[PDB]
This record gives C-alpha cells, structure tokens and sequence, in this order.
C-alpha cells in the first residue's frame, strides 16, 4: 500500500536495519539490535512508525502511565505541571513541603 | 412463654434452662408431632458451618405450618409454597428485627443474623417438644431425648433430634470453661473477662435487681475465646444485645451504645437525592408495630419494645411501604381483593 | 445445570464436554478449579499408573484425604466418619463415598471399583481450568494446556497439569509401549436397551474403548462390563434414564452386602433412627445399591425392623434389655424406652 | 567519617529478582527483550539481555542470554549463551581470548568473566544470573534498567521520557526493543497461591535465613527481601530441589561481599559434590593452580577468595580436566 | 532521651509474627480481611500509590493486636490510606454499616434533636470561619475526613455549644 517503500539485504555482513528494526516512536531514543537483515518493507527514514501506520516524528503521543497524552498537554503531579515536547517531558522544579 | 438461642451456641428451654450444643446439621427447635394427637406446624434450625463459633457461623431456619416454607435464610423470608390460610399471615420490618405472625398463638422474631425467638400462647401446653423442651412449667423433665429417655448431658440430649441420620453428631467437649483458644495465655483470657462485665458496670444496675446476668456473663466468656474477630465485631454485641433485650421486656428500657463501643448508624438510608429531610433516628426501643398502608390496624406484637432505628413522622403523612419516604395517607391499597398491593 | 466429570475403568478420563481419552500419570494432577481466582482446587493422585486416592484443597489451610478403601485423614492425622468439618461433609450413600461442598458448590464420589466422579455448579461456566478441561458447550477446544496454548497430543496436554510436593517430586509421563476373543461391545449397538440413549449421545467412542479394552482383557467379563457403566451414567444424567437394564448381560457393580443395587434410590433412605420426616426428600435419582425392602439400615449392616436397638448415652442395648434407674426402671422396646 | 563514591553493582538473578545499581530491588517478570544499561551519556558501550519463560508456569520466567556492544571495537561483540560457551560475532571461540582491552576467561567455578579497561567486569554462568560491577567513573551517566548510578535509590523507576513511574510494569514496559512483545498487565505476587500442595515446604525451607546459621550476617545485609525471593523462587519454579539452593548461595555471595564468612552447608543440603580428584575447599585464592599461569607467571596475581574446587597443594591443572 | 529504657531487643522470626502462623486458622482471615485495599474502591489509588507497605502494616499490628469489642485497631490502617489517597485529590469512601462503622449524630441537640445540623462527610474541606479566627488560613491536608455541620451559608457555626 503506497507510499510504503521496501529494501533488499545487501547481505555482506548482515548490518543493513530490515524489517526486525521497525523503528516506533516509542522506540527511537533506544538503540536496535540487528540480528540480521531480513528483506522488508519500512517507511521513509524521515518517517517513524505508529500504531495504525508511520506519522510525523513531532507528533508521536508523550506516555505517562499507561495512558496517551498529545504533543502541547500539560499534567500536574503532586506539586508542579508538566509538559511534553519532543515527546519529552520538560517542567520546573519545586521543592514543596 | 419463649424459646430463643442465646449468642450462637447454647439454648433455653421453655422453662427456663440454658444448656450448651454446638452442631452443624439440621435440627428440630420446637413440634408437636410427638404427642398422641396430630400435629401442626414444625421448625428447624439447621446451621452451617457452626460447630465452633468462628465469624463463618450462618444459621438457616425453615418452617412447616401447613403446607409451605419459609426459608429465613441471609436477608429476608420466602413463601416458596403458598399456604392455603394466608388470613392470619403477616411479616414486619421493625426496628433491626423482623417479626412473623403463623397463627393465633405461634409467633416468631428474628434478628436477621443469628437469634431466633419463638413464642406461644397457653394454648399448646404440654403439646411440644424438641430443643425448646415440653412446655409444662417443670424444669426438671425438660430434657427428655426423641425416645422417651431423660438423659444426663446435653450433648447426648441434642443428638436424638438430629433430622438427617448421617450428621457424624458431635462427641463432647472435656475441658472447662476458657475453651483451647484460652487459658493458655491468661492475657487475652484477663481482657474477655473484663471487656464485658460492663454487663453490671453502671447502667444493668438496675436490671441486676430484677434478673441476673450470671448465665450471659458465661455465654460471654463462651464464642469469645472461639470467636477470632479481625475487623468485624459483631461476634461480641450480639450478647449485650440479647441481655438488653431481655431487660426491656420487664419495662426497664436502657441505652447502652457510645461512639467507641460497638456504634452503630441508620443515617445511610436517608434519601440521599435530598437528605435534609433527616427522617430516620436511633431510638432506646422504638415501639414495635406502626400502622401504615400495609395494615391499617393494630396487630398482635409479643415484644412492642424494639430496639433499632426508627421513624417518627408527625402525626399526619404516615410511612410509606416500599420507598421509605413518609407520605399523605392517599397511596394505600385502593381495595383489598385477592391479598395484592395494588399500590 | 450441573457437569459431570468423572475417571473410570483403567486409565481412562471424561471431560465435562464428551471429549475423552486415556491417561496414566504419576503426580497427583490437577482436576478442577479456576486459574485466575483458585479459591479451591481437587487434585486425584495416582500411583504407578493407577488410581489411589482423591483430595480437595480449600485457600492453603485445609487439605482432607479421601483414599480409595475408606480411610480418611486430616493432613497428618486419621479423622473417622463421617466427620462433618468447616463444609465439606463427608458422609456415606447408597453404598459409595460422598465429599459435599456446597458453600463453595461441587460433589465428589468414590464408588467400590475406585471411579471418581466430580459434579460442579453453573457458575464456573467457561472457567474451570483443570485436567476435566474447560467447561462450555464447544467441545472441541478443551486440550488448554496451563501455558494458554492448544495441543492435539494427550500425554503432552496432560503433562502440563503435574503438581509436586516437597519429597514427592514427578516425571515426564510416557504412553505404555505394550499392544495386544467375542466383541459384545455391540451390545450397545444391537440391543433395544440403549436404544433411547442414541439420540442425544454418540456411542462410537464408547466402543472403541471397548475395543481398546478388549485388547488388553486380562479377564473372562471384565472386557467391556467396565466400559458400559459409563455410558449408561452419562445418557442418564443427560435428562432420561434407563430403567431395568442390567439384567442381560452387565458385571453386577459391587458393594459390600445388600448388593440391591439398582436406579432411583432415594438418598434419603429411611432408617428406624429417625424422626420419619417425610415432604423434605426432594433429591433427584441416584444410582447405587441397598438391602432388599423388609430390613432397615443400621450403622455396619441393615437388620429387620423388629431388631432396632434402644440407645442411652450412646450405648446400644439389645430389645428387652430393660435398664435400672435409682428410682425407676423399665424396658427396651422397638427403640422406644416405656 | 570521609565520604567517597565506591564501585556500583546490578544484579540478575532467580526467576526475574533485580537489584539496581543503588540499592532497590523488584521482580518484574516480562517476556521480551530489554537494556539492561547503557553509557548514556557518551555511548560507550550497551547490555542487552533476552527472556523467556521456563517451568510451564504462568510466574516462571528466565533469562536466556546477554549480549553486550562495544562501540569501541565497531562490532556487535561477545554473545553470552544459555551454556558456558561464547559467540564473538557469530563464531564460535575458545577461552581464554586475549585482544587489545578485551579478556574473556573461563573462572574456577565453572562460569565466565568478562572484563574491559579497568572497568565494566561481568559475570555470567549458563544459568540466568549476572553480576555487572562497574567503576566509579561512570557516577552519573547511565540509563536502562539498572537505573542512574546516583546515591539515591528514590529514582530508579525513572523512563526514558523524564518522569518516573510508581507502578513497576509500566517502568519496565517502557525499556522493550521490539513493538510485538505484549505489555504484561498486573504482577501476581504468591505464585503457589495455585500450588497449595507446595506450602508448607516452602515455608519450612525458606527459614534459614532467620536461623543462628545466619545470626553472624545479620548485621551485614538485612535479610528481609532475600526471605520472598526465596518463597518465590520455591513456590514457583519447576524442580524444588536446586532452585533452594540456587538462592541461599546468592545470600551467601552477598555476604561474602561484606567480609563476612559461613560454611551454610551440611549433610542434607545442596553440597558442591566436587568431581573426585579435587576439593571444595573455602578460599583458595586462585591465580595459580592452572598451569597456563606456570607459563605465564608475570601477568598478575590479585584475586579474592572463591571457596571453590581445588586441588592439595601440590598439583597443578592438567588441560583435559585432571589434576594429578 | 534516657538511658534506663530496656533497649528493644529484635523480633528474630520473619513475617506473620509468633501471633501469627501459631494456628494458620487465623491468618487465613487477616490476609482475605483486609484485602480490601483492592477490592472495589481502591483500583483507582493503586494507580498512583502502591498498597505494598499498608498491607504489610495491616498483616501486622493484626495478629499481635488481640481485638475483643473494639475492632479499632483495625479501621486505622484503613482510615490512614484512605487520608494518604485523599492527598492526592482521588476521594474515596469505604464505610459501610457492617465494616469499621462511624456515627456522630450523638451531638446533635438532644434538647430538640430534630434540628439534625451533623453530616459525615469524606472530604469536606477542612479549615472554615467562625467566630474564633474568621480569616483564611494555611492548613495543608485541606479537606481532614470526618464528621461535618454544613448549615446554610447565613447563621455561621459558633465556638463552644457547637
Ligand atoms: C488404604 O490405603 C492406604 C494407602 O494405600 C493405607 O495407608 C497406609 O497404611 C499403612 C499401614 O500402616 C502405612 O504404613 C505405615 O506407615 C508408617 C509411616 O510411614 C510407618 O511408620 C509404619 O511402619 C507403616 O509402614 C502407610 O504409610 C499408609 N499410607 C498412607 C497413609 O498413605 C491404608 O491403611 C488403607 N486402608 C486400610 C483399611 O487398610
Ligand atoms: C524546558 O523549557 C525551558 C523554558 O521553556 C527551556 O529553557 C528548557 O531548555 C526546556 N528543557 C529542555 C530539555 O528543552
Ligand atoms: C422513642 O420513641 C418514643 C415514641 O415515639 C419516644 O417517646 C421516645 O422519646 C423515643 N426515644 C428517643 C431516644 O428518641
Ligand atoms: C469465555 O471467556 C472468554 C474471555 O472472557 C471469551 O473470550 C470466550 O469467548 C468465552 N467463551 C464462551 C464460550 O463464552
Ligand atoms: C599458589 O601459591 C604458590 C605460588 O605458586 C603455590 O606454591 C601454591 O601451591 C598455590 N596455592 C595453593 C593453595 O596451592
Ligand atoms: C462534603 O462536603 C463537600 C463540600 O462542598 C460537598 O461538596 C460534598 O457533597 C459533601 N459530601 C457529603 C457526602 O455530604
Ligand atoms: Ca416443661
Ligand atoms: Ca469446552
Ligand atoms: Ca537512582
């Protein structure tokens, strides 16, 4: 189903990321482990992956507890709010009672 | 007269003996189908799971009159047979005790947990037997066993009104007083004792004078060192209830409950849509049976001393049945055909 | 509503839904009972390849053993009969031994040949978990093995079952590599008194474990006695049972003395110690045995009812063995002291 | 007293038992790949370890193999496997390896050492359960599952976004390298709540610990959460006998740690049962008695105890296994 | 502070305390008893707190308080993690009138009674203005749980016959 693009395994030393490295939002800070490159399919390298299908690297939900929260919503926790961009959490700090 | 089970282990006689049987199968409380004339009605107390007094104890009643049960069993009554001479058949919800009426002299009342009383007029004198003995005003032969034999102990006693035949009755307890659980630390043995001889402390003063607490005290002691009760205290009002109870019966109403011991509420079902309209109290002993549009006149209730939460509407806008909400007398039956509500 | 699961002949398993194989374990396997909220579990032990004894399991706490000759413990100790407990009455019937649980809801039975039956309630529909397999209508999906998959192997799918303990450690369980003269398994074919059992059970499955039996028929009658048995419980819990059968044929099921076995006993069976209450025996038919009608059941054996022994303070007097009071005195009638 | 930062260590082991590189421990029990630690900050190197499920229970859970990456040498490095053996990118080789800061050696209790420049040693023996010490340098540069190398253990549930979890599936299910690994849902903690039948052994067994045979190394590691683990790990695990003993010598080896010493085995218990031809003797101090050090004796000599099999002193290792 | 104390020794056993285990009839009870920090209302503070250590604290104090009428050294724990969910703007309520019940309809004028003027309330905020100190204050819990008069904003409450 276009634009989805696919890659061939070059196969010399078996380093190429194929289909095993699918790289999510979720998981792009971590690093991916290639066992080997298996013939695949993976969206544009400027593109990531989501749960339907690859979306804007800038628009991936931030996680807090096992709930999704989209890019610009602020949570407060206890004693300061919070904000995720980048898919990152950014806030002050308080030291309250 | 009455038959009751004080706490949950021993009974009283008709006559007026307490004894000590704890079992685990059907029973028989009261019959009259032993005598040389044909009986009537018959009850019996089979309990779960309540051959040590541990907080599992449920007890189930059921009852025979003609040709129906009752089946008084965790929160209210059945008539899983119709009977054919409902003309004098009645349930109450008053106060925390429920009240049925079987006939013109069988009464019986329910607390709804583990106590239930049966009263009977002169009318079936010496006409029973059972549990509750033969009802003839003489202590002494109360004890006979189903074949005609006064026994000595009350455990072999209770063995010959045992309903089903493969029970495995109960053998015998040896030991004294301060059941295994105590008198092996002489610590929780020295707290039971003192906890509850409030039953003589300040305000049972006065019942003291008129009826003596010895055999509660004991009952006391009893299905308290059995009795492991982690969160639920229920295992121990239950006794000062019952004395309490008893003392209202010869008009010596007293008031008992603080806000540290064993408190208790009925303020939750006070129509929470609104509930400032705060209908509901805790009264000493809340007379026992009010009028409604259930049955517009007076009945026959044997205790008209109830103790529980009460109503107390002005005199007009009686109680209603179902909704717990006093209203004007317009919503009762518009007519009595056939027995139905017919709201 | 109410299943039945039960372990019969030698090495042989019924599941709750019809789909039913053989087995022959070493470790104490888990029957039933849930695995996501346990709260119960009944585990039949085994012992080289047969069947000893028969336990349930409630919290941590309880254990009980029933064991097949009628010895019953405590976990260390050797409790008698019938001993009723916390639940769980254990008690005796028309001839085999009864475990009753109904606060938690379940019927186990333990008859003279050793085969266990297992009776459960309504509501562990689609819950049940143990070696009787899941219990829904869908009778082809009950090989769940413990890891959540589906096998087609039955030693595989019963492996995954096995519970240890401490001394009693267990094995991977191999099928006997042993194989192998009239067929009267047509029996149920041929014959009119099964016939009504045909349209709401299938008896192709029962003949090839007759067959199967049959190979093996160390024995004269036992081939395929053992094999009919069941199948005449099962159409019979189904909703009709077969009347008079038994008569032609069958290995006369075994228990100690009255040997009236026979269908539609009342489980109630009235004895001369009783108070004959009568209108609260509403019990549904249960097969088992008796003596004939004129002798009444007493604890060991049944006698006539002219020979009911008085009682006093436990002790049993013979009729017209009067005992002295102090003040009085009189005589042992028909169990009725004058 | 003078405070100092000293040497941080996170260990594996049991069926799923972590402690992290302060001091907090917790079981998490999932089915996936995971990082176990990484530089972080500069990138220097990364562990990974890989699960699976053991004991056909729903509770069991173990750890097949590690593999470690070592930018430094531009290859995805040593593979540790479920046996004793070693894959160096993908071949087969055989101990002892020597290259320019790498040296991989086989120990004297039958396992492996792995060790690089001074620092990052690990130890790993076939059956899931590895030690990482690692040197004071890396203070404050480190992310994973072993959590920041900091002084406070308050703030090692800490997921790569910036916040930290207070449940642990969520703070473990952020750190899985593949998209199809389920994320497991609450965590059972009694696993013989479906095994009455192995409860009391357990408890009987699992009470050593709290016993005088300890009492001396009760003042060196509170052995309050060695106690579950050793509850868990019976209750669990498929064979009893060994998983007992696979977790008293882990109490053992951490008070070993602290100075402390204690036999804790008798008749009746899970003896070494030493091949014949050698000894189980207590500490041995091994860095002679294999006599490719007779070879070589200006390498190094500086080892700690390790109570494990030897030989009378007046032998020597022979290559094939003997010892006369 | 003084010297002459008896230095609390050690509890050498590990959990379920010599009280405890003794009959593993009792323990048996404990454990499902107070489960109930699970049970039905507290799914939604185990979202933000971890009931590890009240259970542990429920287990004990349990055993090793031996109850006879007085259930109170029960409803504590209860009562003390319902406050720390509390904290965290998550009220909840858990009493029932079968489990830890709590009345303070007492006070409430026995001279008339009908002017019932008392409530129990779970939250219900914590520091109000009265004729004792009628100006806002700093009081860091903000809704204390307990009983409550909650007359209409006009006739404030008074200081001493309440
Ligand atoms: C019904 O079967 C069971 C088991 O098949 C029988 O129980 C077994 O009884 C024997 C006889 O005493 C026990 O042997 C004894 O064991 C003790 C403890 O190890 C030992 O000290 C004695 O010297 C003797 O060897 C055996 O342990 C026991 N097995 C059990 C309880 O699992 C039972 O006797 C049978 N019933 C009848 C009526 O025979
Ligand atoms: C968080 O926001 C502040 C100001 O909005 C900014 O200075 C800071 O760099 C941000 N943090 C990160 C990690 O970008
Ligand atoms: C109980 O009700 C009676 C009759 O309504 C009343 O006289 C009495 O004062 C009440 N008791 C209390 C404590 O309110
Ligand atoms: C049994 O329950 C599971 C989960 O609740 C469900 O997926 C399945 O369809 C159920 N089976 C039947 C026969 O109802
Ligand atoms: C190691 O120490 C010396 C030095 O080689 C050697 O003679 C001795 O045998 C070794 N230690 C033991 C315990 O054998
Ligand atoms: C408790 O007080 C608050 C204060 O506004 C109120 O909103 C709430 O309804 C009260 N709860 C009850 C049960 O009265
Ligand atoms: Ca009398
Ligand atoms: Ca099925
Ligand atoms: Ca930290």
């Amino acid at each position: 189903r276009p634009p989805m693009v696919k890659l061939v395994c070059p196969a010399d030393n078996l380093r190429a990321e194929g289909l095993e490295c699918t790289k999510t939002c979720q998981n792009y800070d971590l690093e991916c482990m290639s066992m080997g490159c298996v013939s695949g399919c993976l969206c544009p390298p400027g593109m990531v992956r989501h749960e339907n299908r690859c979306v804007a690297l800038e628009r991936c939900p931030c996680f807090h507890q096992g709930k999704e929260y989209a890019p610009g919503e602020t949570v407060k926790i206890g004693c300061n709010t919070c904000v995720c961009r980048d898919r990152k959490w950014n806030c002050t700090d308080h030291v309250c009672d | 007269a009455t038959c009751s089970t004080i706490g949950m282990a021993h009974y009283l006689t008709f006559d007026g003996l307490k004894y000590l049987f704890p079992g685990e199968c059907q029973y028989v409380l009261v019959q009259d189908y032993c005598g040389s004339n044909p009986g009537t009605f018959r009850i019996l107390v089979g309990n779960k799971g309540c051959s040590h007094p541990s907080v599992k104890c449920k007890k189930r009643v059921t009852i025979l009159v003609e040709g129906g049960e009752i089946e008084l069993f965790d929160g209210e009554v059945n008539v899983k047979r119709p009977m054919k001479d409902e003309t004098h058949f009645e349930v109450v919800e008053s106060g925390r005790y429920i009240i049925l009426l079987l006939g013109k002299a069988l009464s019986v009342v329910w607390d709804r947990h583990l106590s239930i009383s049966v009263v009977l007029k002169q009318t079936y004198q010496e006409k029973v037997c059972g549990l509750c003995g033969n009802f003839d005003g003489i202590q002494n032969n109360d004890l006979t066993s189903s074949n005609l034999q006064v026994e000595e102990d009350p455990v072999d006693f209770g063995n010959s009104w045992k309903v089903s035949s493969q029970c495995a009755d109960t053998r015998k307890v040896p030991l004294d007083s301060s059941p295994a659980t105590c008198h092996n630390n002489i610590m929780k043995q020295t707290m039971v004792d003192s906890s509850c001889r409030i039953l003589t402390s300040d305000v049972f003063q006065d019942c003291n004078k008129l009826v003596d607490p010895e055999p509660y005290l004991d009952v006391c002691i009893y299905d308290t060192c059995s009795c492991e009760s982690i969160g639920d205290c229920a295992c121990f009002c239950d006794t000062i209830a019952a004395y309490a109870h008893v003392c209202a019966q010869h008009g010596k109403v007293v008031t008992w409950r603080t806000a540290t011991l064993c408190p208790q509420s009925c303020e939750e079902r006070n129509l929470r849509e609104n509930g400032y309209e705060c209908e509901w109290r805790y009264n000493s002993c809340a007379p026992a049976c009010q009028v409604t549009c259930q049955h517009p006149e007076p009945l026959a209730c044997p205790v008209q001393c109830v103790e529980g939460c009460h109503a107390h509407c002005p005199p007009g806008k009686i109680l209603d049945e179902l909704l717990q909400t006093c209203v004007d007398p317009e919503d009762c039956p518009v007519c009595e055909v056939a027995g139905r509500r017919f709201a | 509503s109410t299943a039945r699961c039960s372990l019969f002949g030698s090495d042989f398993v019924n599941t709750f839904d019809g789909s039913m194989y053989s087995f022959a374990g070493y470790c104490s396997y888990l029957l039933a009972g849930g695995c996501q909220k346990r709260s119960f579990s009944i585990i039949g032990d085994f012992q080289n390849g047969k069947r000893v004894s028969l336990s349930v399991y409630l919290g941590e706490f309880f254990d009980i053993h029933l064991f097949v000759n009628g010895t019953v413990t405590q976990g260390d100790q050797r409790v008698s009969m019938p001993y009723a407990s916390k639940g769980l009455y254990l008690e005796t019937e028309a001839g085999y031994y009864k475990l009753s649980g109904e606060a938690y809801g379940f019927v186990a039975r333990i008859d003279g040949s050793g085969n266990f039956q297992v009776l459960l309630s309504d509501r562990y529909f689609n819950k049940t978990c143990g070696l009787c397999g899941n219990f829904n209508i869908f009778a082809e999906d009950d090989f769940m093995t413990q890891e959540g998959t589906l096998t087609s192997d039955p030693y595989d799918f019963a492996n995954s079952w096995a519970l240890s303990s401490g001394e009693q450690w267990c094995e991977r369980a191999s099928p006997p590599s042993s194989s192998c003269l009239w067929e009267q398994c047509q029996l149920l074919k041929s014959t009119s008194v099964f016939a009504r059992c045909h349209p709401l059970v299938d008896p192709e499955p029962f003949v090839a474990l007759c067959e199967k039996t049959l190979c093996e028929c160390a024995g004269g009658l036992e081939c395929a006695c053992p094999a009919l048995l069941e199948y005449a419980r099962t159409c019979a819990q189904e909703g009709m049972v077969l009347y008079g059968w038994t008569d032609h044929s069958a290995c006369s099921p075994v228990c100690p003395a009255g040997m009236e076995y026979r269908q539609c006993v009342s489980p109630c069976a009235r004895t001369c110690q009783s108070l004959h209450i009568n209108e609260m025996c509403q019990e549904r038919c249960v097969d088992g045995c008796s003596c004939p009608e004129g002798q009444l059941l007493d604890e060991g054996l049944c006698v006539e009812s002219t020979e009911c022994p008085c009682v006093h303070s436990g002790k049993r007097y013979p009729p017209g063995t009067s005992l002295s009071r102090d003040c009085n005195t009189c005589i042992c009638r028909n169990s009725q002291w004058i | 007293c003078s405070n100092e930062e000293c040497p941080g260590e996170c260990l594996v082991t049991g069926q799923s038992h972590f402690k992290s590189f302060d001091n907090r421990y917790f079981t998490f029990s999932g089915i996936c790949q995971y990082l176990l630690a990484r530089d972080c900050q500069d990138h220097s190197f990364s562990i990974v370890i890989e699960t699976v499920q053991c004991a056909d229970d729903r509770d069991a859970v173990c750890t097949r193999s590690v593999t470690v990456r070592l930018p430094g040498l531009h290859n995805s490095l040593v593979k540790l496997k479920h046996g004793a053996g070693v894959a160096m990118d993908g071949q087969d080789v055989q101990l002892p390896l020597l290259k320019g800061d790498l040296r991989i050696q086989h120990t004297v209790t039958a396992s492996v050492r792995l060790s690089y420049g001074e620092d990052l040693q690990m130890d790993w023996d076939g059956r899931g359960r590895l030690l990482v010490k690692l040197s004071p340098v890396y203070a404050g540069k480190t992310c994973g599952l072993c959590g920041n190398y900091n002084g406070n253990q308050g703030d090692d549930f800490l997921t790569p976004s910036g916040l930290a979890e207070p449940r642990v599936e969520d703070f473990g299910n952020a750190w899985k390298l593949h998209g199809d690994c389920q994320d497991l849902q609450k965590q059972h903690s009694d696993p013989c709540a479906l095994n009455p039948r192995m409860t009391r052994f357990s408890e009987e067994a699992c009470a050593v610990l709290t016993s005088p045979t300890f009492e001396a190394c009760h003042r060196a590691v509170s052995p309050l959460p060695y106690l579950r683990n050793c509850r868990y790990d019976v209750c669990s695990c498929s064979d009893g006998r060994e998983c007992l003993c696979g977790a008293l010598a882990s109490y053992a080896a951490a008070c070993a740690g602290r100075g402390v010493r204690v036999a804790w085995r008798e008749p009746g218990r899970c003896e070494l049962n030493c091949p014949k031809g050698q000894v189980y003797l207590q500490c041995g101090t091994p860095c002679n008695l294999t006599c490719r050090s007779l070879s070589y004796p200006d390498e190094e000599c500086n080892e700690a105890c390790l109570e494990g099999c030897f030989c009378p002193p007046g032998l020597y290792m022979d290559e094939r296994g003997d010892c006369v």
